[PDB]
C-alpha cells in the first residue's frame, strides 16, 4: 500500500450520471445499436426516474444495462412494431422497462427510538445503515438488584468493533450518569444492538456516534430527529475524531434525502472540499465533542 | 485442425421475426420473457446489419427445457447448435485444449465445435454453470471470463491452436438453478 | 425451485421449572443453520419477545421457557433470512396457543422491529404455495409490484396481503 | 464502475502507449505471476511475458 | 453390464464419472470415442445395464 499514492474515485452524482450519460453512454449504445437520435429519443426526466427507482448504486454499470435494454426494446419496436421514431416518457418507461425498481429504499423515515440512520464508506460506494438497539431483558430485572445491563450486539463483529461498542457503551453510562442521573435504563438493562455489514473495518468505527445516539434515544424513548445523519468515532471522551471517505457518505445522504448531518470539525475542510452543487439541499454540523450532537439530536 | 475450422464462414441467419415467433410458438409454450428478449435479439441484429452474438443465462429449476427452447431458438435463428458441460470441471484444458506439443494433443471444446458446426456463428450452450468447482490446476472461471468477455473473446485463443478466434457472433448460453454460487464477474 | 418448510417450534423444558425463578428461556435450533441464519433467528426471537412485551406483558411464557425451533433445511443461503415472518408467527402461536390462521402462508425478513425487508424468488413461492393449497398469503409491500408481474391464470385463488410491519401480520394471523 | 479501467485506457490512449489490464483480485498461485519452472509438462511463463509478447512494445501500460 | 456403481473412488486424475456419463449419453454416446481411438462410436443400440447395493451414494448426474 504504502509504495504508491493512492487516489479516490468517489462516485456520480445523479446529475452527474444524468451528464455523463446523455453525453457518453446513451450516444455509445445508440451507435452499438445503431440507431440514431431522430428514430431514438430520450428526454431528460425520463433518465432521471430511471436513476432514481430502476437503479441505485455509486457505480454506473446499471444504468449501461437499463439504457441499452430499453434501445433495444425500441429498436424491435422500430423494426416490428408501428413507431417509425420512438419518443420515450415517464408514461411509456412502464412498458419499455417496466415497474419502478427501487423505492425511497429508506428504511425508516420516521425513525423510531433506538434507530438511527448513519453513513458508512463501503467498498462499493457509500451505505446509510440504521443501526438499531433494542431491549433484550425487562428493566425490572430485580426492584432491588442492581445487576450490571451486559449489552448484546451482531452483525459479524470484529475486534476493533466490538471494542468500539464497548467504549461507546461506557461513554453512554457516564454521558447520561451527568445528564440524567435519576435514569438508570442503561445502567440495569439487558440490550441488544445491531450493525449492518458494508463498512470497512477501518470505516468500522465511525458508527460509534450512531451507537451512542442509539443507546441514547432508547434509553429516554424520544425518536432521533428526522432526515438526520450521523457518523463519528469517541476516545471515550466524548471527543469526536475524524475519519475518511466523506464525499461517499456525503453521496449517500443526498441519495438518502438527509437534509440534516453532523461532522468532525476536522473533515470540515474536506466537507467544504466537496463541489457546492454536492452539498445542496443539507445542513452541514461541524462538532468536536459529544454534548452539542445531543442537543442537535435531542433540541427539545 | 486449421483448415477446418471455418474462416469467416457464417450461416445465414434467419430474418424474419413472424416465422421465427411463430416457430418458438410452436416449439415452447409460455417463457413469454424469454421469446421477447430473443425476438428483440433479432431485430436489433436485423438492424444491426452484419450478424452479432451476445451472451445470456437461462437461470431456473430442472425439467423446465432450458436445453429445449435453446435448440428451439438455434433452430429458429437458422444456426448451428452445440452444448457443453462445465459442471464440476477442474481442467481448463477442455477450454483451452492442450499444448499441441504431445502427440494426440486435442483442441480446446469450442475448437472442435466450430469444426463441426462449419460456421462462425452457431449456437453454444453451457450447463450447469454453477456446478463448477475449480479446483486444483482448474480456476477456469478465468477462462470462462476470458471465452466471454466481449471484447477480448475476438481474439480468444486456445493452447493447442495459438492463433487467436473471433467470437462475436456466436451466442452463448448458460444455465443455471441458482444465481449465488455462480462467480460474481460471471 | 420452490417449497413450503413447516416450521416448528417445540417446548423442551417445562414453563414453570421455579415461579420466582428469573432465568432467561435459552432458545435452541435446527435446520443446518448457517451463521447468518443464527443471526436471523436472534432477531427473530428478540422481536418476538419484544412483541409480546408491548401487546401481552402479563404472559411471561416466551420469556421464561427454553423453546426449540426447527426450519427445514433445503432454501438457499440468500434466501434464508426470509422465514423471519413465520419463526415470529411460530413463536407467538406457541406463547398464546393460538393456531394460525389454516391455509395462511407468509415469508420474509424483519429487521428486529417488525418492519419488513423484500426478498426475491416470489413467482416460484407462490406457485408452491398454490401447489400447497394455501389460500391467503402475507407478503411485503415492496415485493407487490413483483406480484402483480405474474400472470392472472395463476394468482386465482390467492387471498394476499401486503405488509410493511408485522403488526399487520399479527392481526391477519390472529383476527380473534 | 467509475472508469477506473475506463481512465486507464483512456491514459494508455493518451500516452500512445498500450494497454492491458491484470487480475490479480483473488489470486494465491504466486507462478500465475512467475510462470512454471519450464520442466512441467506444458509449462507456461508469468503472465507477463504474455502481455509483453501480446503488446508486441516493451513500455505499454499495465 | 456396469458392476458396483455405488463404490466408485472419484480421486486425483480420475473421475471416471464424467466418462461414464459421456457414454451414457443419450445424444453423445452416438459419437463416443476414446484417447486411443480418436473415432466416434454409435451406442444406441447397445444395452446398458448397471448394478449397485445402494442408490443414494450414486452421484446425482449418473
Ligand atoms: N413449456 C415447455 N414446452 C415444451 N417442453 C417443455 C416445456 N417445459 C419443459 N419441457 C420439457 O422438459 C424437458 C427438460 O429439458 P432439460 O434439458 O432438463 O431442461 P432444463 O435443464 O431447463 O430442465 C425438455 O425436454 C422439454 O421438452
Ligand atoms: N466519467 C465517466 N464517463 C464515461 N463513462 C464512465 C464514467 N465513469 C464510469 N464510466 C463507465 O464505467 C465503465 C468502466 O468502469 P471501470 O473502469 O470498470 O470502473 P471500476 O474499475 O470501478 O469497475 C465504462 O463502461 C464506462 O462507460
Amino acid at each position: 500500500r504504502d509504495r504508491m499514492e493512492m487516489i479516490n474515485v468517489s462516485g456520480y452524482v445523479a446529475q452527474e450520471k444524468l451528464a455523463i450519460a446523455e453525453r457518453y453512454l446513451v450516444p455509445q449504445a445508440r451507435a452499438l445499436c445503431g440507431l440514431d437520435e431522430s428514430k431514438a429519443k430520450l428526454s431528460s426526466d425520463v433518465l432521471t426516474l430511471l436513476i432514481k427507482q430502476y437503479c441505485r448504486e455509486s457505480g454506473v454499470r446499471n444504468l449501461q444495462k437499463q439504457v441499452e435494454k430499453v434501445l433495444r426494446k425500441s429498436a424491435y419496436k422500430i423494426v416490428s412494431g408501428e413507431a417509425e421514431s420512438v419518443e420515450v416518457t415517464p408514461e411509456n418507461l412502464q412498458d419499455f422497462v417496466g415497474k419502478p425498481v427501487f423505492t425511497v429504499e429508506r428504511m425508516y423515515d420516521v425513525t423510531p427510538p433506538g434507530v438511527v440512520m448513519g453513513l458508512a464508506w463501503t467498498a462499493m460506494g457509500g451505505s446509510t445503515l440504521f443501526v438499531e438497539t433494542s431491549l433484550r431483558r425487562p428493566q425490572d430485572k430485580d426492584a432491588k438488584g442492581d445487576k450490571d445491563g451486559s449489552l448484546e450486539v451482531t452483525g459479524q463483529l470484529g475486534e476493533v468493533m466490538k471494542e468500539s461498542a464497548r467504549i461507546a457503551y461506557t461513554f453512554a453510562r457516564a454521558f447520561l450518569m451527568q445528564h440524567a442521573p435519576a435514569n438508570d435504563y442503561l445502567v440495569t438493562s439487558h440490550i441488544h444492538l445491531h450493525v449492518p455489514e458494508g463498512a470497512t473495518p477501518k470505516d468500522g468505527p465511525s458508527a460509534g456516534c450512531t451507537i451512542v445516539t442509539a443507546l441514547l434515544s432508547l434509553a429516554m424513548g424520544r425518536p432521533v430527529r428526522q432526515n438526520l445523519a450521523m457518523t463519528g468515532e469517541v476516545s471515550l471522551t466524548g471527543k469526536i475524531l475524524p475519519v475518511g471517505g466523506i464525499k461517499e457518505k456525503t453521496i449517500a445522504a443526498k441519495r438518502a434525502g438527509v437534509t440534516c448531518i453532523v461532522l468532525p470539525a476536522e473533515n470540515k475542510k474536506d466537507f467544504y472540499d466537496l463541489a457546492a452543487f454536492i452539498t445542496e439541499g443539507l445542513e452541514v454540523h461541524f462538532v468536536e465533542h459529544y454534548r452539542e450532537i445531543f442537543d442537535i439530536a435531542f433540541p427539545d | 485442425w486449421l483448415t477446418s475450422i471455418p474462416w469467416g464462414k457464417y450461416s445465414n441467419e434467419n430474418l424474419d421475426l413472424a416465422r421465427a415467433q411463430a416457430v418458438l410458438e410452436e416449439d415452447h409454450y409460455g417463457m413469454e420473457d424469454v421469446k421477447k428478449r430473443i425476438l428483440e435479439f433479432i431485430a436489433v441484429s436485423q438492424l444491426r446489419g452484419s450478424t452479432q452474438g451476445k451472451i445470456l443465462c437461462f437461470y431456473g429449476p430442472p425439467g423446465v427445457g432450458k436445453t429445449s427452447i435453446a435448440r428451439s431458438i438455434a433452430r429458429a435463428l437458422n444456426r448451428e447448435y452445440f452444448r457443453f458441460s462445465v459442471g464440476g470441471m477442474t481442467d481448463v484444458a477442455e477450454i483451452k485444449g492442450h499444448r499441441r506439443t504431445y502427440v494426440g494433443a486435442m483442441p480446446g471444446k469450442i475448437i472442435q465445435c466450430l469444426k463441426k458446426t462449419k460456421t462462425e456463428n452457431p449456437l453454444i450452450l453451457i450447463d450447469e454453470v454453477d456446478k463448477i468447482g475449480r479446483g486444483y490446476q482448474g480456476d477456469p472461471s478465468s477462462a470462462l471470463l476470458e471465452l466471454l468477455d466481449p471484447e477480448q473473446n475476438a481474439n480468444f485463443l486456445d493452447h493447442y491452436l495459438d492463433v487467436p478466434v473471433d467470437l462475436s457472433k456466436v451466442l452463448f448460453i448458460c444455465t443455471a438453478n441458482v444465481t449465488d454460487t455462480i462467480p460474481e464477474p460471471l
